[PDB]
Order: structure tokens, then C-alpha cells, then sequence
């Protein structure tokens, strides 16, 4: 049957709308699961290097396995109780971390997927084809989208570049490194670095992995970094029916920031990430975590300290909240790498009729 | 001028210079004491004969200082108030001395055209005022503070690291009859520890408090109501420097979304010289603090800083002892306190 | 708690710098652009010292000379400097028996063995030490000891292995290997001596040595007991821990930031560099405390002093310290390099991760590459270096030179090739 | 035969066909001599021309444009499925057409989209283009109150050109230096411009001074129009504030000198941001906001 | 679909035999002619592979 109620700390008054809650240690569950579901959805739950790109594709992958583990019964048709099944999964997922734009086409594609084949066509045929097609859809609009972007960014970077950068978004990464081994021209890398997730860390240790000259900042040290320093970059989650920036963390300060001090910023962003969802602020739909994130005293993630704070629902009118996903402003940033080489974001869905 | 003359008559320099070098001494307002205290000795202690010699003597003994620490700006202030209280008597002196038409209190053309007392006790007596000064600023503020916030009210709370500042958000919060919401920012590197202290103190103080990141600021900027900073020192056009880490971009925001951003401080802290350079005043932290590891953080250089700089463009009001003033009006406060040459030493 | 008294074991690691350490004494060689004592004296101050005491045998009238000159000479300072005069060449054991027999050692005496430039606050050290000394009557002296970069791997010559306690804070082994350097001894002893007593047994290797050591007034005693030991780590520590005098306690202080004693040369430029960053907490050049000192703080890790001269189109890289009374021509390269007080830079010169002590000219289109150019050393036109290149005290090289790794220069006016007269050793001139 | 023969054939005559137009007509009698039904023979030969040409450019944007532009018609042109002598037939026709087109295009804009100046509007111009020159002459045929402000251009004296050629339909002017231009925003009502080329994301590749008059407009919030005839979309992304591939120097610091020879090296070309633009006026019909871009994805299916 | 590397059927249309243009078509190829073309490049690979053992041995062209 699963798991209900029992929260730790503070409701709190205001940004009260997404669920915030839950399993973090398994007790008594339904004995028909897949237990790669639940693995996943585990890692997803405490994790602290995936951003927006990767997940999708590790979904898929899980997906892929699935099919490939699945056996047709002998009363029942190919789909029958596996809709159900599906909807399970989602409802476990949800109830660990709430579904991505990304993961919703996923689900969509899946249910298309469903949609044109009917049940008469034998067990080993059929999925032979459909974990081929699957593949061959990923190779398409993922990975060979992901190396036209690079191509892209490749012939748009001119000479003598200081670039500040942010976030865990492995697209970015790709594009650095990149820049890195194969233009060898005269980069220089700065990151920012965010409270929640500890995505600039793992910015720069890829970054030292490779060889390249890093300066490392904060959200608060942005005054003094600049006095040279040229081009801003960031990672999109999604751009919605409206144009703005649906995102993650500190990155609107950023790009105000960047706006402040002349230069312009530059965002990069899949072909499929487009939502037929309008929202305008972040209050609407966020992502929302416990407060144990906001726990660590500095330094590095497992330390333990035992200095001023460590209360949460002993404490009387105390409320700790933070927000995962933001929504940027429409005018700041001005390029957008997508698909289609170049263009605005005020295009918003000129992608999604499209289809 | 090196400290051969002050090696028997005055030894106490010698400290505050290791006080100051080695940040054993913390707290301007304590710097502040220090200095006067200096000041102290040197006056009961020392002997002059001569009242210029002993002026010029003084302004060494300033700029000595200066040399030693820069960031310490309460202790040159002081000296400078110190200064200019004594001139005012001398140019007293020098009347019945020598024993004159004004439109206001100061005149430009008096430069232009050509121009033993008991002294030492109305000294003594200016340090004494000027401790009095310095116990009390909050209570010469909250009878002009206590009447911007109103309910239903929103507040943002950058740099809760001054002592001033947490009293003054005390002092409103005490009315029953007002009611606000506080959200505080972080800042990760220097600020942490003493923002969590506020939050904690806020929470006793049973009113709402929202621990905010240093990244979720934009999110909820459509709901901010006023912006308050606790900064250490003000100069004369207007910028002021913050005490320590995540005051620059909020102020930022702030003034593109045209929320009002308020200062708290005192006239003790209001320095009569200008900050021409950012580079030159502000002090840098620790790379310790941030990262683990010495070998491969030779490669990776990181870059961090106390101290913070905010142009005067942003912020609006500068509520002292005296009453409520602008950036474009704190100029002259500082001229009622330190004296055209007592600027440059 | 108050009043104790301070000795530093200076001049003792001579040719161990062996290019250098010939006519000039080793500790008044400069850091950064200043002296090494100064900093020591510093730390001494920040400790709590209320006499000093240095040993001098190596140019020990150059050393009278700095001390007469120096600040702490004049009636205004809480600390007097009087220098022990012996004669020359002996071991810390000789040295130790000179002292007791002057005898000057008053309860918890501070020796210092080499000069150590660190952050850490001392007054809790100290605290700590007389506690513990306060828990048993046999206790004989602390060690300091620092947090290591994760892993080892630029430490050979001194990578020593510490079994440490928790409970207690007390090490049970002593044992140094070369095997980074060369793979011939790669093995791990422990005594069992110790095994049934301690139980908690937490064997480590990834610690650096400080060498500060708080004594009681046990040690000189000891020292003149034992006359075998003449060194203070190898051969002490473990006798200590072998139980020469039976029940007796030593103590080993953990801190988890930054504490390095200098030791050779890669060693000292990374000192160097982490003292440019801001590894050490209070620890900058912009404080001034030579007092004729006035360096002024900059963006970027960048230090320049007054009267500091650098013309227009310069790229700079990282972490950058200029000395007074500089004149720097155009098309300069400077990457992770300090130049010394006084030098004349000529034009089109490309600098990294280089070093330039005080008064020394640059010749035009000339590299520099991770090597030191000690005092009044002049290089000239075209010369190219690599890696871990030391020259001695004023060496003339001049017109077109070319040096390959690790090439070591002479600095006396003997064995080692490239001397101090005309042209580096390419063809043959010299004494 | 030669394309840059042929463009260096119209100079003081002119004023009267576009450019861009000129161009694609010189590319069609390149095409029509050597066979335009074999794809192999033909298709890579006129991209080697075209890269000829932009090598060969002295400070000209939109050939490149019209030049994409062609292609993407021949290749729109062979969808058909049909025979390869009537498509090719059709196509040699298509460019003398083209420029019969272009005439009535302007004739379009100088008769539906001449209404923004009526009630005694003064107008601020700069940047010239045939189109808005049209505009105002045009207008003049109607007799409508109006009034001209002239904003000196000085790459080698276009502004006296430019006065002289109003002075021919007997209009009041005067001249105003662009750095008084901050001074005078009271008494002029609205902001035209005339482009060399509009870009990916929206914003105006232009001549020797307009970002600073779009930030002026920002700041007084009276408006900002871009009059162009519509074949000025070029592939080019214009990421940051002071970045275009341009022919002339970005910004070179000189040596000190002392007869006073290298100084005049200023922009001669400047960029605007896409927020700026409140009205562009084109014979594709009245489209402003995103129009640009959504041509460019019909065109290049992406 | 296309891109880098996956096998794509082609049939000639125009050949200028002179100096070499080769014109070629996607659109007109049916979908009996996949195998078939795939089939041929595959022998066409075999031969090479049986050409290019002989040239490694005896180290002649």
C-alpha cells in the first residue's frame, strides 16, 4: 500500500502549494515492484549531481531495461495491468521527487508508444523493435541535438575569453571541456558555487580533471570579481508558453548582475524541453525540499558540527525554507542555443507547434 | 615622525598596533574606546609649552596610526573630532589673545582673505562627550525608526552582522500593534554563523522569521516591502562600507525593483574622508574557510573578502542620533564634526 | 602562565640549501622581499615571549649587525635580544649542553628549531599544555602537528609515519621513508611495547612537520643525562617512547589548518605562494610590519608596494607581488611570479611560476620558468631556464645562455658547475 | 562572366532598384549560361561565387542575405516533383521578376504604411534607406502637415547628401550634431531609422551611431521604428553589446603618434537590442514583435 | 535521422562524364531497394576486406 503522513518541522505561512515531505527508508510496500524503480528513485531523492539533462535520459535507460525485463502473462494481453503498473511508478516517483517537463514528455512518448501498437503481436518481436526505435529516437534528439549546440557554441566563442559560470548542467560541462582539449584558445573559467546542491564544487573538480585555470566564487562575492571578465553562461531546465526562464537556483541574480555591469548573458536549451504550462513566478509550481540541506556549517558536505543550530520542530515560530527551481526574467538573457541554431527566447513555442 | 619621543611618557601604542595587526580586538565601538582611552593618556601624561607644536604633533601621531591600520576608520574619526573640538577653542583663544563678521556658522572667502588658557581641561571634557556619543545611538534612533514599518509589512534583512542594527528591528518589534514579516539573507562566507545567531535571537523575540539562501533572493522580491543594511562605516557622498559578505546584489535588486533601502549606523562611524578606491579600503578574507586541501587548490585560486562596497546611487536614508539624513546631505553633518584641515593629515 | 622566555635554533640547517648558505647567514635570507626572522619574531610575540635567545656560530657578526639595526633593539620592546656565541659546526645535543651549562631555563621554555611562519592562535596551545601537564608530574614537551593535503606526494624528505591516540594525543612511532623518491625501502614497523595499553591504535601518515616544541625544564636535564642523543626527532622521540625513564608522557597537538616548517626549496616557494593567497588568516605584507614596509593590497591576489612603476599593455595571470622602487618596461607576461624590491625589467619578458629575490635586472626577450634567482644575481639577454633552477649570490649572467632542469649554480667566490663570474658554464670561465 | 563586374556596373546612377535586388538579378545571369538542370555542376559553383564575393567585400552586409535568400527559393523551387527544364525555366524567369517585385513592394509600403506621420509629428532620421525616403516623398504628395530632424551621419558626409536630397521636394529642416541629441527629445515626437540588416534574435545592424538613440528613446519612452524592405535577414547573432563581424576595426587602440595621421577609426557600425523596437514596417505585411525570427525558422525549417 | 554515419540508399540521376559531377537521389528510391543497396555495400566491403590482407603480405600496392 506505501507510506502516508509524518512530516518533520515547520509547515510555515507563505509558499504553501507543492509537496515538500515520504520514504527515505523503505517499510512495507507492494509485492509486485520492480526494484530498479525504487533504486532510482532512492538516488533521485539524495542526490547531488544531476540538473535537468541527465535524468531524462537515466529514465529512459531504466525504461529501456524495464521492456527488456518484461514478460507477457499468459491470461492477460501486453497491456492490461502494465498501464497500472506505470501509473504506480509515476505515483512512487512523484512521491520521491516531483516529475520534470522533460520526464512528462517522456510519459507522453511512452504513452504514444503504447497508442500504435494494439495487442496481437507476439512477445520477442515486438520489443525487439520498440527498444530499438526508443534507442535510435535517443540517438536523434538528445545526443546529436546536444552536438549540434557544441558545433554552435564552437564557431560563436571569438578570441581572448573570461567566462563566469554556473550550475551542474552536464551540457555546460561538455562545452568547457570542449574548449578546453580541442580549441586550445585562451579560456579562463570562474564558478559560482550554490547552498542546496554542491554543483560548482563538481564544476570545478571536472574542471581540474582536465587541466584548466579556475577561480572559484560565491552567489555573495560578486562585487569584487569583476574588476576584462566578459561572457556569462547558464543551464535552463525548461522555457515555458510565456518565454521566461523556468530554471534552477542562483542564476536570475546572476543575469541581473551581468545586465548591471554591461555584458549580456547566454543560456543554452534542448528541443524538447518546451511546456504547453503557463506560469509567471515561482509561487505557482516549485520544487521543494526538507530542510536538512540547510543543515552543514560550510567546509564540505559531511562534516557535523555540534555549534549553534540542530532544532527545527522544538523551536517555537521558527520557519527554514528554500526554493529549488526559479522563474528568471524574459529581457535578460539574450541568446539561446537551441535546435535551430540561434534565436530569441521570446520565441517561447514557436518549437511546440512545431512538435 | 618614528616613536622616539614616546617610548616612557606613552607605551600603550605599541599594543594597540598588535590589536589592530592581529585582529585581537574586535567591535569598531571598541576600537573606538581604545583610541579615545589613547587619546586620554596621551593628554593627562604628556607636556606641550606650545599649542600648534602640539596640534602638529597630534596629526602625526593620527597619520601614525592611519599607517598602521586603515580599515579601523572609527579610530581615526574620533581623533579627527578630537581635533577639531580643540581648534575651535584655540581659534577662541587666539581673539581674546590678540584682544569679525560671518553670514552662517562656516565661510568660504575667510580663506582667501587674510585672518596660556585652560584648554586642556575642555579637552579633556570633548573625550568625554564623545564617549557619551558613542554609548548611545539607538536611543536617539528609535524615535524616527519606529515609525517607517507598518503591518502587513515585509522586511529584507542584509548583513545582520552589526549590533546596531539587531536593536533597532528589536526595538520595532516590541510594539504590539505592528506586525511584519522578516526575511534575512545568509552570506555563505563571512556572514553564516552571525546570521543564524540573529535568526535564533528573532525566533526568541517571537516574531516570524524566514531563513532565506543566498541564491532564492529573486523569488521572493515581488513581496519585499523595505531593504535595511547594517553597514560599519559612511563617507562623505555617500557609499558606505557594509559589515562583511551579500549586501552589494541585494542593494542591487533592490534599486531595480525600486524598493527603499534604508541605513542605520551613527556619526561616530561617518568618516570625513572619501573613498575614491574600492580596491584600497576593502580587506580581503580567508581561502582556507572554503575549500579543503593544499595541493590541488594551488591550482585552484578562490576568491573571497570581508568588507563590502555600495555606491551611494542605491541607498536613500541615514537615520543617526541627530535624526533622519540623505547621501546628499551627510557631507555637512560630517563638516559639523571634523574641520576643513583636519581632513588631510 | 605569564613570563617565559624564547630559544630559537638558528643557523643549524646550513648546506642543506645547497646552492646558497656560504657567506651570508641562513635565516637573514628574505621571504618575500623581507627576512625569514622577522616573521619568526612575529609568531614568538603572538605566542607570549618575554625574552629572546638565538644561537649563532655561521656569520654571527651579520646577525649582531640585523639585531642592532633591528626594531626590537630599542628600550620599547617587552623582549631583549642577547646572542649565544659557541664555537663552530655542532648538534642540537651540544648546543642543548651550552645552554644548561650558561643555564637560563626557567619552567616552560619555548624552543623553536628552524623558523616556522603559522596562523594558529597559541594562548589555547598553551592552555591546553599546562592542563595536561596539571593531570601528571612526569610530562616532558609538545609537538605540533597540522592536517595534511588528503593525499602525500611532493613530501620525501620528510614523510614521517605517526601512530597516534585519540584519547590522549600521544605518538608510538617514528620512522622516515624514501620510497616517492626511490622505490628500495617500502615497509611499516610498530613496537609492541605499547600495544596492551593504548588499544586505540590509529596509524596515519598524511601529517607535515612544524617543529615548535614547548618544554619543560626536564629537557636540558635530559640532554645532559643522555649525551647520545644529538638530534631531537629520530633519535629522541623514539628513546622517549622506548621508556628511557620510565612512566613519562609527550604530546602531539592536532589542528586542522595550515602550519609548514621551511625545509628545502620546492617546499619554501609553496610556502611562499600560499602566504601570497590567503591560506594564512592574519598573515599579509599590506599590515606592514618592518615599519619601512609599505604594500598596499590589490585585486586579484595582487600586491604592490609604493613607488611601484609598471607600464601600459601588460597581461597579468594570477597572484602577483611587487617590491618597492620597480621600473617595468611593455609587453610583459607575469604569471604566479613575486619581484623583488628595486629590479629593472627590461621589455618582451615571459614570466611563470617563477621567483626574484632583491635587486635583480631582467634582460630583454628572456623566459623564466619555475626557477629562483637569488640577490644582485643579474640575468641578460635571451637567457632560457626550466624547472627548479637555482642561482647563487651574484652570479653575472649575460649575453645568450641556455639552462636545462634542475641545474643547480654556485654562490661563494666549488664542486657544483656554473660559477659567480662572467657567463654561465657553456664555455668554460671561472675561478 | 562576374558578379562584382556586374555590381560594380550601377554606382552614380542608382537610387531607384535595392541592392539586394541588383545582387540576385547578377546571380541568376551567373546561373542561366552553364545549365541549371545538373545540381552537381551548378549548386557548388554558385556557393564558391558567393564565398568569392563575401571575400572580396569592402563594407556591404546584405549580399549575403539575398544570396541565402536565392538559395533557399531554388531549393524551395524543386519540391514540385515535376520536370527539370520547366522548374528551371520557371527559375531563370524568377529573377527579373524579383526585381519587378521589389518595385511594387515599395510601392505596398509607400501607400498602406505611410499613417504613423499625420497630425504634425516631428520626426527625428537616421540611417539611410531608399524605402523611408520614399516614405517621405510619398507623403508629401498628399499634402499632410509634417516636419524633418536631421541627426548628422558622418561616414565621409552621407548627412549633407542626405539634406541635399530633401531640399529637391522643398521641405523645412535643420541639422543637429548627435551629441546635442540627449538635449533635444521634447519637441520631436517619434525615433525612424533606416537598417542595413535585422538580425536572429530581433535587434538592427546599422551605420556609424543608433544604440545610443535607442537607449535616448528607452529613456524618454517616444517611441523607436525600423523602416526596411523586407529581404535583411542574415544568419548572424549579434550575442554580445560590442560584437559583429565587421569588415573595419572593433575598437583599435593606436600608437602613440605625433603628425596626428591614425584617429579616425571609430564604429561605423553599431548594434541595438531586440526590446527596442516598438514598430518595423515591412510589405510582408504590418509585423514587428518575433516576425523576424519566425520567417527565419520558415525559412530554414528548424 | 541522417547525420554522421548511419547507411542512407542513393540512386544516380545526372552524370557529367568529363571532369567529374555525380548528381544523386533519395526521394525516388522505393523501399524494395534498401536491402538491396545495403546488400551491395556490404559485398563491396567484403571485397575490400578480401583486397587488403594480400597488399599487407606482400607489401605491394
Amino acid at each position: 500500500p506505501g507510506i502516508s503522513s509524518v512530516i518533520p518541522t515547520v509547515l510555515e505561512q507563505s509558499f504553501d502549494n507543492s509537496s515538500l515531505i515520504s520514504v527515505k527508508e523503505l517499510l512495507l510496500n507492494k509485492d509486485l515492484i520492480h526494484p530498479s524503480i525504487l533504486l532510482l528513485t532512492s538516488h533521485l531523492a539524495h542526490y547531488k549531481i544531476v540538473g535537468s539533462i541527465p535524468r531524462c535520459i537515466a529514465m529512459l535507460e531504466v525504461f529501456q531495461i524495464v521492456i527488456k525485463d518484461y514478460q507477457t502473462p499468459k491470461g492477460t494481453t501486453l497491456s492490461r495491468n502494465l498501464t497500472s503498473y506505470l501509473s504506480h511508478q509515476i505515483d512512487l516517483l512523484k512521491k520521491a521527487r516531483p516529475l520534470s517537463v522533460t520526464m512528462g514528455n517522456a510519459i507522453r512518448w511512452l504513452k504514444q508508444e503504447i497508442s500504435l501498437i494494439d495487442p496481437s503481436t507476439p512477445d520477442k518481436a515486438a520489443k525487439k523493435d520498440l527498444c530499438e526505435k526508443i534507442g535510435q529516437f535517443a540517438k536523434e534528439k538528445i545526443e546529436l541535438a546536444d552536438q549540434l549546440i557544441i558545433d554552435n557554441a564552437s564557431t560563436q566563442i571569438e578570441e581572448s575569453t573570461t567566462i563566469v559560470t554556473y550550475g551542474s548542467s552536464k551540457v555546460l560541462t561538455e562545452l568547457l571541456l570542449h574548449n578546453a582539449i580541442s580549441l586550445k584558445k585562451n579560456i579562463k573559467v570562474i564558478v559560482v558555487d550554490s547552498r542546496p546542491l554542491f554543483e560548482g564544487r563538481k564544476m570545478a573538480e571536472t574542471l581540474r580533471n582536465a587541466g584548466v585555470n579556475v577561480m572559484y566564487a560565491l552567489i555573495t562575492s560578486l562585487d569584487t570579481i569583476f574588476n576584462d571578465v566578459d561572457y556569462v553562461f547558464l543551464g535552463a531546465h525548461s522555457i515555458l508558453s510565456n518565454g521566461f526562464l523556468y530554471s534552477r537556483a542562483g542564476t536570475a541574480m546572476l543575469a541581473m548582475s551581468a545586465k548591471r555591469r554591461n555584458i549580456p548573458v547566454l543560456v543554452c536549451c534542448e528541443s524538447l524541453k518546451f511546456s504547453q504550462r503557463v506560469q509567471l513566478d515561482s509561487v505557482t509550481f516549485n520544487e521543494l525540499a526538507d530542510p536538512n540541506d540547510l543543515v552543514n556549517i560550510d567546509y564540505e558536505n559531511p562534516v557535523e558540527r555540534r555549534g549553534n543550530k540542530g532544532a527545527l520542530l522544538n523551536q517555537f515560530i521558527k520557519e527554514r525554507k528554500f526554493e529549488k527551481k526559479k522563474l528568471a526574467m524574459e529581457n535578460k538573457p539574450k541568446g539561446n542555443k537551441i535546435g535551430g541554431k540561434k534565436g530569441s527566447e521570446g520565441e517561447s513555442k514557436d518549437a511546440s507547434n512545431e512538435e | 615622525h618614528p616613536n622616539a619621543a614616546t617610548s616612557d611618557v606613552n607605551v600603550t601604542i605599541d599594543t594597540f598596533v598588535a590589536k589592530l595587526k592581529r585582529r585581537q580586538v574586535q567591535g569598531s565601538y571598541a576600537i573606538a574606546l581604545e583610541t579615545l582611552q589613547l587619546l586620554m593618556r596621551f593628554i593627562s601624561a604628556a607636556r606641550w609649552n606650545h599649542v600648534n607644536d602640539l596640534i602638529e604633533q597630534i596629526r602625526d601621531l593620527g597619520n601614525s596610526l592611519e599607517k598602521a591600520h586603515p580599515t579601523a576608520f572609527s579610530c581615526g574619526n574620533v581623533i579627527r573630532r578630537i581635533l577639531a573640538v580643540l581648534r575651535d577653542e584655540v581659534e577662541e583663544d587666539t581673539m581674546s589673545t590678540t584682544v569679525v563678521a560671518e553670514p552662517l556658522i562656516s565661510s568660504m572667502f575667510n580663506l582667501l582673505q587674510k585672518p596660556k588658557t585652560d584648554y586642556r581641561q575642555v579637552a579633556i571634557q570633548g573625550i568625554k562627550d564623545l564617549i557619551d556619543e558613542i554609548k548611545n545611538i539607538d536611543e536617539g534612533i528609535q524615535q524616527i525608526a519606529i515609525d517607517l514599518i507598518h503591518d502587513h509589512e515585509i522586511l529584507l534583512t542584509p548583513t545582520p552582522d552589526s549590533k546596531t542594527v539587531l536593536k533597532f528591528l528589536i526595538t520595532a518589534r516590541e510594539r504590539s500593534n505592528r506586525t511584519f514579516t522578516v526575511l534575512v539573507t545568509e552570506g555563505f562566507p563571512n556572514n553564516t554563523k552571525n546570521a543564524h545567531e540573529f535568526a535564533k535571537k528573532l525566533a526568541q523575540h517571537n516574531i516570524e522569521t524566514l531563513v532565506v539562501p543566498d541564491s532564492a533572493v529573486f523569488a521572493l522580491m515581488s513581496r519585499v516591502g523595505k531593504v535595511i543594511i547594517g553597514t560599519k562605516a559612511v563617507f562623505v557622498n555617500g557609499g558606505t562600507i557594509s559589515s562583511n559578505s551579500g549586501v552589494s546584489s541585494v542593494c542591487e535588486c533592490a534599486r531595480e525593483f525600486r524598493t527603499p533601502v534604508f541605513a542605520v549606523a551613527g556619526l561616530y562611524k561617518l568618516s570625513p574622508l572619501y573613498p575614491f578606491d574600492v580596491e584600497k579600503f576593502v580587506e580581503f578574507g580567508g581561502s582556507q574557510r572554503i575549500l579543503p586541501r593544499m595541493d590541488p587548490r594551488k591550482r585552484l585560486d578562490t576568491v573571497n573578502q570581508i568588507t563590502d562596497y555600495v555606491p551611494p546611487e542605491n541607498i536613500d536614508i541615514y537615520i543617526t542620533n541627530v535624526g533622519g539624513f540623505n547621501p546628499s546631505f551627510i557631507y555637512r553633518i560630517a563638516w559639523d564634526n571634523y574641520k576643513q584641515i583636519d581632513v588631510h593629515l | 602562565e605569564d613570563r617565559l622566555q624564547a630559544v630559537v635554533l638558528t643557523d643549524s640547517y646550513e648546506t642543506r640549501f645547497m646552492p646558497l648558505t656560504a657567506v651570508k647567514p641562513r635565516c637573514l635570507l628574505p621571504l618575500a622581499n623581507v627576512p625569514l626572522i622577522e616573521y619568526t619574531l612575529e609568531f614568538l610575540a603572538k605566542a607570549g615571549v618575554h625574552e629572546v635567545f638565538l644561537i649563532c656560530s655561521s656569520h654571527a657578526n651579520q646577525i649582531n649587525d640585523y639585531i642592532e639595526n633591528s626594531k626590537w633593539n630599542l628600550p620599547w620592546s617587552p623582549f631583549k635580544i642577547t646572542t649565544i656565541m659557541s664555537p663552530e659546526a655542532r648538534c642540537t645535543g651540544d648546543v642543548m649542553r651550552d645552554l644548561d651549562n650558561r643555564g637560563i631555563i626557567t619552567g616552560d621554555f619555548i624552543l623553536v628549531s628552524g623558523d616556522v611562519l603559522t596562523n594558529i592562535d597559541f594562548s589555547k596551545m598553551l592552555e591546553f599544555h599546562k592542563k595536561m601537564h596539571l593531570q601528571d608530574k612526569d610530562h616532558i614537551s609538545t609537538m605540533c602537528l597540522s592536517k595534511a593535503s588528503t593525499y602525500p606526494k611532493t613530501r620525501t624528505i620528510e614523510p614521517a609515519a605517526f601512530v597516534l591516540d585519540k584519547s590522549t594525543s600521544r605518538c608510538i612511532y617514528y620512522q622516515d621513508l624514501p620510497l616517492p623518491s626511490s622505490r628500495e625501502k617500502t615497509s611499516i614497523q610498530i613496537d609492541p611495547e605499547l600495544l596492551d595499553n593504548v588499544d586505540e591504535f590509529v596509524i596515519r601518515n598524511d601529517l607535515i612537520d612544524c617543529r615548535i616544541d614547548i618544554c619543560t625544564s626536564h629537557v636540558p636535564l635530559i640532554f645532559q643525562e643522555n649525551f647520545d642523543y644529538q638530534s631531537l626527532r629520530t633519535d629522541f622521540v623514539k628513546g622517549v617512547i622506548s621508556s628511557d625513564i620510565l612512566g613519562k608522557h609527550i604530546y602531539a597537538y592536532l589542528t586542522d589548518e595550515y602550519a609548514v616548517r621551511v625545509e628545502s626549496w620546492q617546499t619554501y616557494d609553496t610556502i611562499s605562494q600560499d602566504f601570497l593567497g590567503r591560506w594564512c588568516y592574519p598573515l599579509v605584507l599590506d599590515s606592514n610590519i618592518q615599519d619601512d614596509q609599505t604594500y598596499s593590497y590589490e585585486s586579484r591576489h595582487i600586491y604592490k608596494e609604493k613607488d611601484v612603476v609598471l607600464a601600459q599593455s601588460c597581461k597579468i595571470g594570477k597572484c602577483t607581488a611587487i617590491g618597492s622602487g620597480t621600473k617595468i618596461g611593455e609587453g610583459t607576461k607575469i604569471e604566479n611570479s613575486v619581484i623583488g624590491r628595486n629590479c629593472q625589467i627590461g621589455e618582451n619578458i615571459r614570466i611563470k611560476n617563477s621567483f626574484i629575490w632583491d635587486d635583480c635586472i631582467i634582460g630583454n626577450n628572456s623566459i623564466i620558468d619555475h626557477s629562483l634567482i637569488a640577490s644582485n644575481a643579474t640575468l641578460g639577454s635571451n637567457v632560457r631556464l626550466n624547472d627548479g633552477c637555482i642561482i647563487g649570490f651574484n652570479v653575472k649572467i649575460d649575453d645568450n645562455m641556455d639552462l636545462d632542469r634542475n641545474t643547480k649554480i654556485s654562490a661563494s667566490p666549488q664542486d657544483l658547475d656554473d660559477q659567480t663570474l662572467a657567463v654561465s658554464i657553456v664555455g668554460d670561465k671561472g675561478v | 562572366f562576374n558578379i562584382t563586374e556586374t555590381y560594380l556596373r550601377f554606382l552614380e546612377e542608382d537610387t531607384e532598384m535595392t541592392m539586394p535586388i541588383a545582387a540576385i538579378e547578377a546571380l541568376v545571369t551567373l546561373l542561366r549560361i552553364k545549365t541549371p538542370e545538373t545540381a552537381a555542376e551548378m549548386i557548388n559553383t554558385i556557393k564558391s561565387s558567393t564565398e568569392e564575393l563575401i571575400k572580396s567585400i569592402p563594407n556591404s552586409v546584405s549580399l549575403r542575405a539575398g544570396c541565402d535568400i536565392f538559395m533557399r527559393f531554388v531549393l524551395r523551387n524543386l519540391h514540385l516533383y515535376g520536370d527539370w527544364e520547366n522548374c528551371k525555366q520557371h527559375l531563370i524567369e524568377n529573377g527579373q521578376l524579383f526585381v519587378s517585385r521589389a518595385k511594387k513592394s515599395r510601392n505596398k509600403i509607400a501607400e498602406i504604411g505611410v499613417d504613423f506621420i499625420a497630425d504634425d509629428d516631428i520626426i527625428l532620421v537616421h540611417g539611410y534607406s531608399r524605402a523611408v525616403f520614399s516614405l517621405l516623398n510619398h507623403a508629401a504628395n498628399k499634402f499632410i502637415r509634417f516636419r524633418c530632424v536631421v541627426t548628422e551621419s558622418r561616414p565621409s558626409k552621407q548627412g549633407n547628401q542626405l539634406y541635399t536630397l530633401l531640399e529637391q521636394k522643398g521641405i523645412p529642416v535643420t541639422l543637429i550634431v548627435d551629441s546635442a541629441v540627449g538635449a533635444v527629445i521634447d519637441k520631436v515626437d517619434k525615433v525612424f531609422v533606416g537598417a542595413e540588416g535585422v538580425a536572429e534574435s530581433g535587434g538592427i545592424i546599422n551605420l556609424v551611431g543608433t544604440y545610443s538613440v535607442g537607449v535616448l528613446a528607452h529613456n524618454a519612452r517616444k517611441p523607436f521604428y525600423v523602416v526596411t524592405e523586407s529581404h535583411k535577414f542574415v544568419r548572424m547573432f549579434p550575442l554580445s553589446s560590442d560584437d559583429l563581424p565587421m569588415a573595419g576595426p572593433p575598437l583599435d587602440f593606436t600608437r602613440r603618434t605625433d603628425d596626428l595621421e591614425d584617429a579616425l577609426r571609430g564604429p561605423t557600425i553599431d548594434y541595438t537590442a531586440q526590446e527596442y523596437i516598438t514598430a518595423l514596417i515591412t510589405d510582408l505585411g504590418v509585423l514587428t514583435p518575433s516576425a523576424v525570427s519566425e520567417e527565419l525558422i520558415k525559412m530554414w525549417y528548424d | 535521422l541522417i547525420r554522421v554515419g548511419k547507411n542512407d540508399v542513393a540512386v544516380v540521376l545526372r552524370v557529367d562524364k568529363e571532369k567529374g559531377y555525380i548528381d544523386l537521389s533519395k526521394r525516388r528510391v522505393s523501399s524494395e531497394d534498401i536491402i538491396k543497396c545495403e546488400e551491395k555495400y556490404q559485398k563491396s566491403k567484403t571485397v575490400h576486406s578480401i583486397l587488403r590482407y594480400c597488399a599487407e603480405k606482400f607489401q605491394i600496392p
